[PDB]
RNA sequence: UUUAAGAACGUGUUUAUUU
RNA sequence: AAACUCCAGUUGACACAAAAUAGACUACGAAAGUGGCUUUAACAUAUCUGAACACACAAUAGCUAAGACCCAAACUGGGAUUAGAUACCCCACUAUGCUUAGCCCUAAACCUCAACAGUUAAAUCAACAAAACUGCUCGCCAGAACACUACGAGCCACAGCUUAAAACUCAAAGGACCUGGCGGUGCUUCAUAUCCCUCUAGAGGAGCCUGUUCUGUAAUCGAUAAACCCCGAUCAACCUCACCACCUCUUGCUCAGCCUAUAUACCGCCAUCUUCAGCAAACCCUGAUGAAGGCUACAAAGUAAGCGCAAGUACCCACGUAAAGACGUUAGGUCAAGGUGUAGCCCAUGAGGUGGCAAGAAAUGGGCUACAUUUUCUACCCCAGAAAACUACGAUAGCCCUUAUGAAACUUAAGGGUCGAAGGUGGAUUUAGC
């Protein structure tokens, strides 16, 4: 238990500490912000440990120590809500109010957006809350979104959701640079297992291929990783229409093929529509192949194959 | 109490016991008003009232549970099972069901009067009720159809010999 | 089961520090090191004979300081120098801290051929981080 | 287990 | 479910209590150690129903008798009043029946409440001069 | 497996996405707009999008690997495929006018054929009942038959009774008669539907 | 209503300032 | 399978046998018992209880005598199953089941709840069952077993029924429940490299390497169903080393020592269920205050610290793999890592030196290389040329030689020469993998 009066005193002991450490490391008091306590801390305390949570940290008791319910009954010890003898004064009031909304209505008469959470919802209501509870609070504002609900009530709403970053899916394209003479290009980078290969692809090009100075069809005797480097330029439909400059090293035959395939693509993407990029990514041609090899375990012969296992 | 080890049964048991208290009326605070006789389940506890200086002549655990209630003479008899659980709730059972003087006056209207054999034939109103006297009386039985017991007949009579009865033992 | 380095659970009324209270699996995650040299790192010499001392520091100062110990040891080495950092208790009197600190300082110094200093930190009583 | 028979 | 709005609206209006909703286990028996061990509990109940959603006794009616707080009650036709200190036998169904009992339990509330500052005010007056 | 479960498999049509939006139906607009916002597997190495691309040949390419090594399963693939192209071109020069006109030449359209010959109606499934078993016909799904056919024409090459003879000439050679309706392939097929056909009061042992 | 399907030695496992 | 094949099917004729539906009715009779149709006769007592001194009845089975015979069927025979099958399964047939005349007189003859009268309130009430009691009367029972037995007596009963003890023996037997486990236990939903089916490569066959078991030797110990078997050992030519033989020392490298007994005294570090998700302090309540138990969300007594899971962190993320994984279970492993309780040795169960054993008739686990043509050799590191069945494919084996390490090598390793064996894809069975 941390009472009003210990939280006090820390806020007290954090002020007067926040101007000890300007006055070490040369700042003003005035406009040192959190982010340069953070900073200064890392500093004088380093700690490489992989859990931040273990690491010294200098904070507000307002963000360190866990909010706590107010003292709910006075001296002469009548609580102060109506609705405490249920131990949920704060979830019941909440949901006598929505109730009573729902009543106005009959009388008289998104992408974003995401219903709150359980976690979320008991640190607004301070209160401990089961899982049925949270889908009965939930039905009943879903309900009141269906009726015409007035203005007032929309802001009400708008409490309990909680806005969503939704990401896109759509490639970046690379800067088209020019070299001395001229002529456009553009340059990425594609990594298959071990191998990593830099792609220089030109705009204008009779199709030829070079490997870390040698032709395609010399580097790649095998058919296989032709087709690879084939696939990009087919998809779309430019055949012996560019000219690709490329260096892959690491890896092995066919790991080199498709890190050469990967960085052409991205390339390739400045020279084509917008609607062809998304066909690209659609095929499997802008995406890195996350399968590596894996790691053999002690007490076994493989990543996943066991010993021979005897029962008597 | 119910708990794996012995001292954690000794405290769930106690201090969950004074809010379970019952109030026992006594007689002159060293006895009970009248005899009792009941059946808890299979076991039977047939309690009798005396006088003073009789002691307690009864179950040990029933000596134990008088000293702590404040009862000084009794004499109590257990028959069927002896079961310290059903004994124990059977004997606060009857203790609060006992009819006190004042009680059994309110009832019927009638002045409750003591005899004793030391005092003669002085009446001793022991309790009177405190609303309307009635003017007519009881109207005497000449048969009572008053179920007995043959324990207690058959000892009146001189009959119930017993080599374990009437012994000499220690203060209680 | 695993047993390494981890104290058992118990009713609740078993109190423990912050390190007895992680296992191994957390000695760079939630804990560090309680010794700190160059031995073992790529390329380096004499992790062996660093081991040695450590282990015979932590029990000359057990027995030294006998029952004033409130947590486990934390042994420094910069160069030549040697920092032997403790957390003690308050019951003995500062008149015989001082002498032990003396004492160890210099005994030490003659064994192993090197500057050794020892920084006392004392708490009124052991700190729990928790009861298990 | 039942005895071992000779 | 039906009578929980209206009950909830008075007891604020008078400045009293409401448990409408599902009851806890030992929220009366073991109230210390669900709200705290200096906590002060009610000195009077009052059942505007005594059954519960499957036609039985209210827990509460039981746990009052236990920690020694009078109860009041609507004990309908269907109801067990052996352990309600005061009943009343009346309807406990319809809504124009409830409506009444929440206005004179309402009233009877506020008329002491009022009646006691005016008591306080005259000793307080006539106590100084 | 290193995807989570929100990525998709790719789609390496090429004339999909061609499609014009005038002859897109309400539910195929409706899919297109949603792949944009699904994260996408990175294409294998085994398919492309190229014109020559065979599913019904990568996938008995690589029924015959041994050990990983592709470069030489791949090898035998084409080979067969070369020599059956042989064979026919002997067979069709030194053929009469109208015989000519019915002699296959494209070795795909022979490989496809002939395991369309080999893949057998109904199989057998053995049910445990009364501590015996018995070989119950039960219809068999369409991936089932054509991974039979794949093993029977793989299993017979692989087999023991030919001395000295490799791989590309042996499978050429079953093709044809397979293509033919002939061979000990199609000998296979016709002696598990003799086997279900003696076993037809036995189909009642099944339940699903 | 739907095959068969045996057997497993004897004891021991809970309190009180220089000068 | 046997049996039948003067068998089967349709139709017609055709009982001394047995009595669908109605019956979801709940009646008759003292009980036993009685369910097709009709007719005759007929179902005691104007208070109750009442015969184990009597009388009359009493399912089925069974005895005696004479008849009938569709079907069923003990016994028996045959077929099948099985380690055996005097049984369970199939076929056939007999006593018997039916009628008539007599006997026999038993039953879980149990609705295990006596007859008549009456009550529903009080203490309703051990538990379970089919709620708890009053009055009156008769009958019956007094620890278990010996014992539905022996003797005696009675009976149309003769291997019988009825009535019915004792001696020796035991300290329990018995009735009803809680919890858990188990079930060749039911229903439903599932397993995802997992149970079945289904995919891929293997093991079990040969040779070699290596471990173990047996045998052998003067010559270690330990692990040794899953959860041992290239395991303690990321390691034994001397050393290591604790074993054997011989010899030697005695306050002994140690303010001694012991690889001596006890892992069923333990710490320490672990295996296992765990490819789980539960453990549980402290309070409350239910069961009449018993062992115990504690949920229904349109909510019916549960609230719960803490541990674990989860969450976090590590590796290339949000994936996956690692790590983690409680309380307990197997007195599971280890006194020979070290430490240590109890016990034991102290001219020896301690210490040191020299030398030496660690093998194979035999069986088996694991692995390696192969039996070849998707192969073998050379170049190359993927557009080649040759080889291809008794000079092929195929030993890391044997033999010989050389070298490396070391004080020490028929012994360890490497290489060369020589040698060219089994083996022709492997029985029942069996392992791993998304
Ligand atoms: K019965
Ligand atoms: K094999
Ligand atoms: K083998
Ligand atoms: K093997
Ligand atoms: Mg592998
Ligand atoms: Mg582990
Ligand atoms: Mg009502
Ligand atoms: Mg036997
Ligand atoms: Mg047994
Ligand atoms: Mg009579
Ligand atoms: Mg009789
Ligand atoms: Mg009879
Ligand atoms: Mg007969
Ligand atoms: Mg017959
Ligand atoms: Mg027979
Ligand atoms: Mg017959
Ligand atoms: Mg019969
Ligand atoms: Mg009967
Ligand atoms: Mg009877
Ligand atoms: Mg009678
Ligand atoms: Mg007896
Ligand atoms: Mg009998
Ligand atoms: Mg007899
Ligand atoms: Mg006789
Ligand atoms: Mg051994
Ligand atoms: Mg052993
Ligand atoms: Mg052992
Ligand atoms: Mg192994
Ligand atoms: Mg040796
Ligand atoms: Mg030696
Ligand atoms: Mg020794
Ligand atoms: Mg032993
Ligand atoms: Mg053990
Ligand atoms: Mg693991
Ligand atoms: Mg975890
Ligand atoms: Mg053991
Ligand atoms: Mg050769
Ligand atoms: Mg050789
Ligand atoms: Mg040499």
């Amino acid at each position: 238990t941390y009472t009003e009066d210990f939280i006090k005193k820390q806020i007290e002991e954090f002020n007067i500490g926040k101007r000890h450490l300007a006055n070490m490391m040369g700042e003003d008091p005035e406009t040192f912000t959190q982010e340069d306590i953070d900073r200064a801390i890392a500093y004088l305390f380093p700690s490489g440990l992989f859990e931040k949570r273990a690491r010294p940290v200098m904070k507000h008791p307002e963000q360190i120590f866990p909010r706590q319910r107010a003292i709910q009954w006075g001296e002469d010890g009548r609580p102060f809500h109506y609705l405490f003898y249920t131990g949920k004064q704060s979830y019941y009031s909440l949901m006598h109010d929505v109730y009573g909304m729902l009543l106005n209505l009959e009388k008289h008469q998104v992408i974003g957006s995401r219903w709150l959470i359980k976690e979320e919802l008991e640190e607004m209501l301070v209160e401990k809350l089961s899982d049925l509870d949270y889908m009965q609070f939930i039905r009943l504002l879903e309900k009141l979104l269906t009726s015409q609900c007035g203005a007032a009530e929309e802001e009400f709403v708008q409490r309990f959701r909680r806005s969503v970053t939704l990401e896109s899916k759509k490639q970046l394209i690379e800067p088209v640079q020019y070299d001395e003479q001229g002529m456009a290009f553009s340059k990425s980078e594609g990594k298959r297992k071990t191998a990593k290969a830099e792609a220089i692809v030109y705009k204008h090009g009779s199709g030829r291929i070079k490997v870390n100075g040698i032709d395609y069809q010399l580097y790649f005797p095998i058919t296989q990783d032709r087709e690879q480097l084939m696939f990009p330029f087919h998809f779309v439909d430019r055949l012996g229409k560019h000219d690709v400059t490329c260096t892959v090293s690491g890896g092995g035959r066919s790991a080199q093929a498709g890190a050469i395939r990967l960085a052409m693509a991205k390339a390739l993407c400045s020279f084509v529509t917008e609607d062809e990029v998304e066909w690209m990514r659609q095929a499997g041609l802008l995406t890195t192949d996350p399968r590596v090899r894996e790691r053999k375990k002690p007490g076994q012969e493989g990543a996943r194959r066991k010993f021979t296992w005897k029962k008597r | 109490g119910k708990a794996t080890d012995r001292m954690d049964a000794f405290r769930k048991a106690k201090n969950r016991a004074v809010h379970h208290l019952h109030y026992i009326e006594r007689y002159e605070d060293h006895t009970i008003f009248h005899d009792i006789s009941l059946r808890f389940k299979r076991t039977h506890i047939k309690m009798k009232k005396q006088p003073k200086g009789y002691g307690l002549r009864c179950h040990r655990a029933i000596i134990t549970i008088c000293r702590l209630i404040g009862i000084k003479d009794m004499y109590a008899k257990v028959s069927g099972s002896i079961n310290m659980l059903s004994l124990t709730q059977g004997l606060f059972r009857g203790l609060s069901r006992q009819e006190t003087h004042q009680q059994l006056a309110d009832k019927k209207g009638l002045h409750v009067v003591e005899i004793r054999e030391e005092c003669g034939p002085l009446p001793i109103v022991v309790a009177s009720p405190r609303g309307p006297l009635r003017k007519d009386p009881e109207p005497e039985d000449e048969v009572p159809d008053v179920k007995l017991d043959w324990e207690d007949v058959k000892t009146a009579q001189g009959m119930k010999r017993s080599v374990w009865s009437n012994l000499k033992r220690a203060a209680t | 089961k695993n047993r390494a380095a981890r104290v058992r659970v118990s009713k609740g009324d078993k109190p423990v520090t912050y390190e007895e209270a992680h296992a191994p699996h957390y000695i760079a995650h939630r804990k560090g090191w309680l010794s700190l040299h160059t031995g073992n790192l790529d390329g380096e010499d004499h992790a062996a004979e660093r081991t040695v001392e450590d282990v015979f520091l932590r029990k000359f100062m057990w027995g030294t300081f006998p029952g004033c110990l409130a947590d486990q040891l934390v042994l420094k080495r910069r160069g030549n120098q040697l920092e032997i950092c403790a957390v003690v208790l308050r019951q003995l009197s500062p008149h015989k801290y001082y002498f032990l600190v003396g004492y160890s300082e210099t005994l030490l110094s003659y064994f192993y051929k090197c500057p050794v200093r020892l920084h006392l930190q004392t708490v009124p009583s052991k700190v729990v981080y928790k009861y298990l | 287990s039942e005895p071992l028979r000779k | 479910r039906q009578f929980s709005y209206l009950i909830e609206n008075m007891a604020r209006d008078c400045g009293e209590y409401a448990h409408t909703r599902y009851f806890r286990g030992g929220m009366l028996t073991n109230a210390r150690l669900l709200f705290g061990p200096t906590v002060r509990l009610p000195d009077l109940i009052i059942f505007l129903h005594t059954l519960n959603n499957i036609f039985e006794p209210h827990v509460a009616v039981r746990d009052a008798a236990k920690m020694n707080i009078p109860t009041v009650g609507i004990v309908d036709t269907n109801c067990n009043p052996c352990l309600i200190t005061y009943p009343v036998p009346g309807n406990d169904d319809s809504p124009l029946a409830v409506h009444l009992y929440c206005r004179l339990f309402q009233t009877a509330i506020t008329r002491a409440k009022e009646k006691r500052q005016q008591v306080e005010a005259l000793y307080r007056l006539q106590g100084q001069k | 497996s290193r995807y989570s479960p929100e990525f998709k498999d790719p789609l390496i049509d090429k004339e999909y996405y061609r499609k014009p939006v005038e002859e897109l139906t309400e539910e195929e607009k409706y899919v297109r707009e949603l792949k944009k916002t699904q994260l996408i597997k990175a294409a294998p190495a085994g398919k492309t999008s190229s014109v020559f691309e065979d599913p019904v040949i990568s996938k008995f390419t690589n029924m015959m690997m041994i050990g990983g090594n592709k470069v030489l399963a791949r090898s035998l693939m084409i080979q067969t495929l070369e020599a059956v192209k042989r064979k026919q071109f002997e067979k069709y020069h030194a053929a009469s006018a109208e015989e000519q006109a019915t002699i296959e030449r494209n070795p795909y359209t022979i490989f496809h054929q002939a395991l369309k010959n080999c893949e057998p109606m109904i199989g057998l499934v053995p049910i445990l009942k009364g501590g015996r078993f018995y070989q119950v016909p039960v219809p068999l799904p369409d991936r089932r038959r054509r991974f039979l056919a794949m093993k029977w024409m793989i299993t017979e090459c692989r087999d023991k009774k030919h001395q000295r003879t490799l791989m590309p000439e042996k499978l050429s050679h079953k093709l044809l008669e397979a293509f033919h309706n002939q061979g000990p392939v199609i000998k296979r097929k016709h002696d598990l539907h003799k086997m279900a056909e003696a076993n037809r009061a036995l189909a009642h042992y099944r339940w699903w």
